RNA sequence: GAACAGAUACUGACACAGUCCCUUU
RNA sequence: GUGUAGUAUCUGUUC
């Protein structure tokens, strides 16, 4: 009356996918994870036949997944936060073909718990700090210095515990070799449950509010508050320092926002609609995923709509000011959940469901015939699809 | 009146007589302290308090039943916070540890019942006091309060009091209650240095000596504060220190060394080198000081400066060596004892940084050294660093030179200490098998001290022999471990107890160390000797007796006869009365082994007839054998013979079996699946409201064997017991509520919550109190832990019309 | 009533919307192969012999305390997530066998008193077997 | 530890130190006073290693000479997932034998 | 007196609790481990044709005032 | 079953000689 | 042999 367990399949959904150079090398490589199954795979331009690596079984569940480098180093390091209560960091061994563990803290109870943190997972661009948060009331920040023996170090976490909070979303800012800072959606709900007349969800809207790490008195406090109108869902980040305004966009209900800290006022630009939609006109419309091709000639952020359909966002700025956000019409493809633009054309589409496809990028699009948008343009946008020009497909999945 | 005359009748009561009515009396004032009152009590307690005519434990009862009634009385103690304080403050100025510490959260506690208002309109009047006695347990008393409730709600007053010019007293009083806080918090305050920072700063300048000596202290002791960072906020203060460090000599010179010297950890590699190179000057100077303060301050600062990594080793190997080595080492200073702790501490950081061949050379030859307080010092030295460092640095010369002079240092030795012994096994260790071609004559001194003068170092010789038995195992040598040991085997019939717990130490490392078979003296012969020696009245002899024999019963149970082994099982059954715990867990052990090694009958037998002595403490002990014993022998073969004792009527017996299943069950852990039915017969005659000990006992039974059997999938068994288990959780007795609580934990991860969610949903909205009140505790312990999986096991509840009760996305159907 | 009673209990952590017990390849035996919306494809095989049940339970046992999951997770207890795990045992963990490094490899076969080949075809067989 | 009421731990956020034990301590689970099966190891807050607190018991504050283990029970029940276990009670019994000691020598 | 462990945490009851707030902070818990899951949002967004954003939105903003307003 | 006062037992692998972990104008 | 908490069982007087 006794059985045994085997597994014929193997997990193909895809939740999510970080880029990078996990082998120290100049040719960009994918993680992927699974529902319980991490995997490691790689593309081929000779070829364009991509050949999984690794897959190693997590025994767990997964909620997020980042990757970092250190300032200096050439290798990037994997991060990945779990149901557990632990944080994980993960590293590649070319030559052993297996997963290392390197640094292990422990902050809390296991399993899919509110006030357990492993939901959102906040890494500086740099490379010098990481940020964990919980759904509710608990936030964790960690630094992550390196020693002189060439490797990196953990040190202990620090508070950010806020009483009686949602969190919605969680990214970092670049700063340019100050302070870090991170941002987050932030919302109240004490005065939600104080209130007997049923008037608790209106008027009641959510902040963004900057969080500060001080490297010097090492603690963490509240700095800025900054109520919106809207509801975003979540944050994109951008570039800072010496390419670009360091800044963060706010993705809403038909808008986009354009948001920074110090002498910027908020921008707002309608979202481009098709011409004649088959759908309910009181519909809203939303955003679901993203990109960043940060070349160091000029960088371009991708987005994809409900209905799959890939924009070029371009961000017409002056030295220290904005002028306008200027849009554009690029493709469309299946809804996604994640997507990462690579290297030399490279594009990587992980469908939610069905199968996954790798485009290439063979005409840029620069300037192209069909009128783009910008905020500058008085009052609704209309844009008439075409088939698929830009891209043409090499590989499915 | 009444009331009062009660309060003298009660400390009458506390003061005098036995333990008991004391503890009575303190029942009786906590349940009834809500109407005693705070008027009378306390004009009753302080002059009473405040008399020079107290002892320790009036002292200590008087605060222990303040402390008590502090949380009785929420908000009824603001009146006589003055009164409560002028005679708090002078018990906590005593150089004690415990009554300044416990003055310490007594002041707490008070601050924290009171507010900032409260303690500013009860402690203005006494600020510009001009006593300097009065004066700083006044700021000892700010610093405790204004650690209590936080320190933000007192940095602004602070900073007030530091911004006057009426007087210096004020100022003094502030920045000496900043340095409290900055001396008592720690690293708690590196959020609000900024706060101390510039009320600190402004101090610097003042033309009187005294408050820029003070400003001084209190910067260093806020770096010593933020030790690891903080560089940033103390970025500009270094100016005031430099100018001062240029300008003052003295008392104050010395202040602002010690704050320079703490100052320069904080930054980093290339600025503290040109400090350093800086202060060189001032250091060189310095040396030559005559106060012994000034030589510890400039030894804290030399020590803090080559702490740091920051500094080349060559330039200061080339720099400091000479004038260090040249000016401290002396014997004036080295008469006071903080002194040379200090230098010993310094020379042993100097010699982990810059390296030990240079240092150990040149301090290797005061082992010539006539006076022995220096000879003492000098081998701490040695031994601190070889333990610091290690062996993997010393040529073939200072070996030589070495051993001849811990040799000599050996010769001749008066003082009663065992530092020579712990320095003498420490550098031996280091050394390895470096040591070989000297065993035989350090050996021949110690048998040459060994065998004369009243036998009075024999311990000490024991001590070297239990210490040097693993090297000299490693040097491959047998001949002299038999002559070491059949000399302690005619050397065996000291009479001191100290002595004879010694050399039975040392032929406890031997037999360790050497073969049981190989050795030279023959067990069967070193048994009958040793057996008589079980029967003295010193700890150490008879622990070091206990662990032979239970080493040897463990490792030589081939050459010993039954006899022998009933004497020993019959002395160690009134041995076992002895006081220690490591005693006790040793003869439990060996009665372990012992039953390992003969038939588990007449061993079990003779443990079973000791269950009637009436004294609880040796019960337990004997429990803890019996289920050690069934551990290491077969666990189906003690059952039988245990579960038949179970129908003697006698409470105490009972009790023993059941604490035996229970702690068998507990060693056993995942085999103890198969004998499960045994038991459940007896947990279910145990579970009946018979006593409170046996259910106590029972719950514990079943938490140990739930937790064990865990991952085995055997609810079926634990079911029914929970069925027997839930009508306990109605009780008055903390115990038996904790067992119940624990067993309710073991076996939640054993069956699963849905049993005890199930269980707890009906009783959860009782009509009645205290009924809710335990069911919703219950439902707590059972939420905080595993609360994920209990979505998928919580009920259907039906909704009104107002609100929604019903969760329609599991309805979902595809 | 006559309430029923559980004699099986697992955890797979993926939505199982299908159950069929066929034959998967001809001449085999009775399997119990099953689907999840996730995508993945299990089958539950019943052992033959007590030997090959108590080795299997041993290599599983040692492995849960000397392989850890990579993320830190209690494979017991992430197994038992709802209810315990009661005559299931799971193949995955000894499956990793092979990925294992030597040192392990032959301190585990030590442990056994058994060759890594040995266990390499004791594993292989039940697959080559069922599949 | 369960043996007295009147103690309470820091129960605070664990950080990189590691708790010790002394002679008296070797053997012993930090939390539950068991003897048998260490499996993990004990973590400490920043806070509670401080100072003159480097290297000292858990329980009684005495030299650090052991390394703090956590027995397989306590990993089990998931107890460890807690605050450090440090001690901030200074203890009635001690103080009460120190006392007494002192009254009688 | 030993009830620390019962006070550090969010959503313990009391003795005086009633069965609003249980039932709120069941429905908060519920859509915390509903948001959590990955398979478990797979099938609601198989379930209805809807995307994991807009699923992942809904509950975002369900998670305000749920079981109705207050009392 | 509320109390002002006495006596006898049981439970918590509870503890028992610590000399020092010390500290400014 | 001593001390540190808790619990239980038998008594003087009074509701
Ligand atoms: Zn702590
Ligand atoms: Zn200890
Ligand atoms: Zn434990």
């Amino acid at each position: 009356m006794f059985l045994y367990n085997l597994t014929l399949q193997r997990a193909t959904g895809i939740s999510f996918a970080i880029h990078g150079n996990f082998s120290g090398t100049k040719q960009q490589e994918i993680v992927v994870s699974r529902g319980k199954i991490l995997e490691l795979l790689r593309p081929d331009p000779n070829t364009g036949k991509v050949h999984t690596l690794l897959t190693v079984e997590v025994f767990g569940v997964i909620r997020s997944l980042m990757a970092f480098r250190l300032t200096g180093g050439t290798k990037d390091y994997i991060v990945v936060g779990s149901d557990s209560g632990r944080i994980v960091i993960l590293e590649y061994q070319p030559s052993k073909n297996m997963f290392e563990k390197i640094h292990q803290e422990t902050f809390g109870k296991s399993g899919c718990r509110r006030i357990v943190p492993g939901q959102f997972l906040a890494v500086d661009p740099k490379g010098r700090a990481v940020m964990i948060s919980a759904i509710e009331k608990q936030k964790l920040v960690y630094i992550l210095n390196r020693d002189a023996a060439a490797r990196l170090t953990i040190s202990s976490p620090l508070e950010a515990h806020k009483a009686n909070t949602l969190v919605y979303h969680v990214v970092g800012v670049d700063v340019g070799f100050e302070n870090p800072m991170f941002a987050c959606l932030e919302m109240d709900y004490e005065e939600a449950d104080n209130d007997p007349t049923g008037e608790a969800a209106a008027n009641t809207q959510q902040t963004l509010t900057f969080y500060e790490l001080d490297l010097g008195l090492n603690h963490v406090v509240r700095k800025y508050s900054e109520p919106l109108e809207e509801h975003g869902n979540f944050l994109i980040t951008v570039p800072g320092g010496s390419d670009g305004p360091s800044g963060v966009l706010i993705c809403s209900e038909n808008y986009i926002t354009y948001k920074n800290f110090g002498d910027q006022p908020d921008i707002r630009c309608p979202i481009p609609r098709r011409r004649n939609d088959l759908d309910d006109p009181e519909r809203g419309m939303i955003f679901v995923c993203s990109a960043t091709h940060k070349t160091k000639s000029m960088f371009f952020f991708l987005a994809q709509t409900e209905q799959g359909d890939i924009f070029k966002i371009t961000l017409e700025t002056d030295e220290d000011m904005v002028t306008e956000i200027r849009l554009k019409y690029f493709d469309t493809v299946p809804v996604a959940a994640a997507m990462c633009v690579l290297k030399t054309g490279f594009l990587f589409v992980a469908s939610e469901f069905g199968n996954h496809y790798l485009y290439q990028i063979a005409h840029l699009g620069d300037d192209d015939e069909e009128p783009e948008f910008s905020s500058a343009m008085p009052l609704t946008f209309f844009f008439q699809p075409r088939p698929l020009k830009n891209l043409v497909l090499v590989d499915e999945l | 009146e009444q009331k009062e005359r009660k309060i003298m009748k009660l400390l009458l009561k506390i003061k005098n007589g036995t333990p008991p009515m004391r503890k009575a009396a303190l029942r009786q004032i906590t349940d009834k302290a809500r109407e005693f009152g705070a008027g009378p009590l306390f004009n009753q307690i302080l002059p009473l308090l405040m008399s020079p005519t107290l002892e320790d434990q009036e002292r200590h009862l008087l605060v222990k039943v303040i402390d008590r009634i502090l949380y009785k009385l929420d908000d009824l103690v603001r009146p006589y916070v003055h009164k409560i304080l002028v005679v708090i403050e002078p018990l906590l100025i005593d150089e004690d540890y415990y009554a300044r510490v416990e003055g310490r959260e007594i002041i707490s506690n008070l601050a924290k019942a009171a507010g900032l208002a409260t303690m500013i309109s009860t402690m203005r009047p006494d600020i510009d006091n001009m006593d300097e006695y009065v004066r700083n347990t006044t700021a000892r008393a700010f610093a405790v309060v204004a650690s209590a409730l936080g320190i933000p709600s007192l940095l602004p007053f602070l900073k007030a009091v530091c911004k006057s010019k009426k007087s210096w007293q004020a100022r003094h009083t502030g920045i000496k209650i900043v340095q409290q806080i900055a001396i008592l918090m720690g690293c708690a305050i590196l959020p609000h240095l900024r706060s101390l920072v510039e009320i600190i700063e402004h101090g610097l300048v003042d033309e009187q000596q005294k408050v820029r000596t003070i400003s001084a202290l209190a910067i260093a002791a806020l770096a010593e504060a933020a030790t690891p960072y903080g560089i940033e906020s103390f970025d500009s203060v270094l100016k005031p220190l430099w100018k001062g460090i240029r300008q003052h000599r003295g008392k104050g010179l010395a202040a602002f060394l010690k704050a320079i010297g703490y100052l320069i950890p904080l930054m980093d590699a290339e600025y503290a080198n040109y400090y350093t190179r800086e202060v060189m000057l001032i250091l060189i100077r310095e040396f030559q000081s005559p106060d012994e303060e000034m030589k510890k301050i400039v030894l804290k600062v030399v020590k803090q400066c080559c702490g740091t990594d920051g500094v080349e080793a060559n330039y200061i190997k080339t720099e400091i060596l000479p004038p260090f080595f040249k000016h401290f080492w002396q014997h004036r200073m080295a008469l006071d004892r903080r002194n040379y702790r200090q230098l010993v501490d310094t020379t042993v950081e100097l010699a982990n940084k810059v390296g030990a061949a240079e240092i150990i050379s040149r301090i290797v030859d005061d082992l010539k050294d006539e006076a022995e307080q220096y000879r003492k010092m000098v081998m701490e030295t040695i031994e601190k660093i070889m333990g610091n460092l290690g062996a993997a640095d010393i040529d073939h010369k200072l070996e030589e030179q070495l051993i001849d002079g811990i040799l000599y240092a050996f010769q001749e030795q008066t003082t009663e200490d065992s530092v020579m012994l712990n320095g003498f096994g420490t550098v031996v260790n280091a050394l390895g098998k470096r040591v070989k071609p000297y065993l035989p004559q350090i050996c021949g001194t110690v048998l040459w001290r060994l065998n004369n003068k009243s036998a009075k170092v024999r311990q000490q010789a024991a001590d070297l022999i239990s210490r040097t038995a693993v090297v000299m195992k490693t040097c491959q040598e047998e001949k002299l471990m038999g002559h070491l040991g059949v000399v302690l085997y005619e050397y065996l019939g000291e009479e001191y107890p100290e002595v004879l717990g010694s050399i039975l130490g040392a032929l406890k490392a031997i037999v360790n160390v050497i073969g049981m078979h190989k050795m030279t003296p023959p067990i069967k012969d070193l048994l009958p000797r040793l057996t008589p020696i079980l029967k003295n009245r010193h700890e150490k002899v008879q622990e070091n007796c206990i662990d032979l024999v239970g080493r040897i019963a463990d490792r030589g149970a081939e050459y010993v006869s039954a006899r022998e082994w009933m004497r020993i099982c019959f002395e160690l059954l009134e041995l076992l009365k002895a006081h220690k715990k490591a005693i006790r867990r040793a003869t439990v052990n060996t009665f372990g082994y012992i039953a390992k090694a003969i038939g588990p009958h007449d061993v079990l037998a003779t443990l079973l007839n000791n269950l009637k002595v009436q004294e609880r403490q040796n019960r337990v002990c004997t429990t803890v054998a019996i289920a050690i014993v069934a551990e290491t022998c077969s666990p189906f073969t003690v059952l039988p013979a245990l579960m038949n004792e179970y129908r003697v009527p006698e409470l105490n017996v009972q009790n023993g079996v059941l604490k035996s299943l229970s702690f068998l069950f507990e060693y056993i852990g995942e085999m103890g699946k198969d004998y499960i039915y045994a038991v459940t017969p007896l947990l279910e005659d145990a579970l009946m409201d018979r006593d409170l000990v046996h259910r106590q006992t029972a719950s514990a039974v079943v938490q140990h064997m739930s937790l064990g059997v865990y991952g085995f999938g055997c609810e079926d068994s634990l079911n029914h017991l929970l069925n027997y288990v839930w009508p306990n959780v109605f009780e008055t007795s903390p115990h038996v509520i904790q067992a119940v609580m624990g067993a309710l934990e073991g076996l939640r991860v054993a069956i699963g919550p849905c049993r005890m969610l199930q269980y707890c949903l009906q009783g959860l909205f009782h009509p009645a109190r205290k009924v809710r009140d335990v069911y919703w505790k219950i439902y707590n312990s059972i939420y905080i832990g595993s609360q994920d999986a209990l979505i998928a096991h919580y009920p259907r509840i039906y909704n009104d019309d107002k609100n929604t009760y019903i969760r329609y996305e599991l309805d979902y159907i595809l | 009533s006559q309430k029923a009673e559980v004699i099986m209990n697992y955890h797979v952590g993926e939505t199982v919307l299908s159950l069929q017990k066929t034959t998967l390849i001809p001449g085999g035996s009775e399997s119990l192969v099953y689907t999840t919306l996730s995508g993945g494809i299990g089958i539950l095989v019943p052992f033959t012999s007590h030997e090959d049940h108590d080795f299997f339970q041993h290599v599983e046992m040692h492995l849960r305390s000397e392989h850890p999951p990579l993320c830190g997770r209690d494979h017991l207890s992430f197994r038992s997530y709802y209810f315990p795990v009661k005559n299931v045992i799971d193949g995955d963990l000894c499956e990793q066998f092979n990925s294992m490094e030597p040192n392990k490899q032959k301190n585990v076969s030590e442990e056994l008193d058994r060759t890594p080949p040995e266990v390499s075809k004791k594993l292989e067989d039940i697959r080559t077997r069922y599949a | 530890a369960k043996h007295h009421p009147d103690l309470i731990f820091c129960r605070k956020q664990a950080g990189v130190a590691i708790g010790r034990l002394c002679e008296k301590c070797d053997g012993k689970c930090v939390i539950c006073d068991s003897y048998v099966r260490p499996c993990t190891l004990v973590r400490i807050c920043d806070e509670c290693n401080y100072g003159s607190y480097q290297g000292r018991c858990v329980i009684c504050g005495g030299p650090g000479v052991s390394d703090a283990y956590y027995c397989k029970e306590c990993t089990i029940q998931e107890k460890d997932r807690d605050g450090c276990p440090k001690i901030v009670n200074l203890g009635s019994s001690k103080t009460d034998l120190f006392y007494e000691r002192k009254k009688y020598g | 007196q030993l009830e620390h462990l019962q006070s550090k945490y969010i959503g313990t009851g009391h003795a005086d609790t009633t069965k609003w707030e249980w039932l709120v902070n069941q429905h908060r818990d519920s859509y915390c481990s509903y948001m959590g899951h990955f398979d478990l949002l797979n099938y609601f967004a198989i379930a209805e044709n809807e995307s994991k954003a807009r699923v992942r939105f809904n509950l975002m903003e369900k998670m305000l005032q749920p079981c109705g307003p207050p009392a």
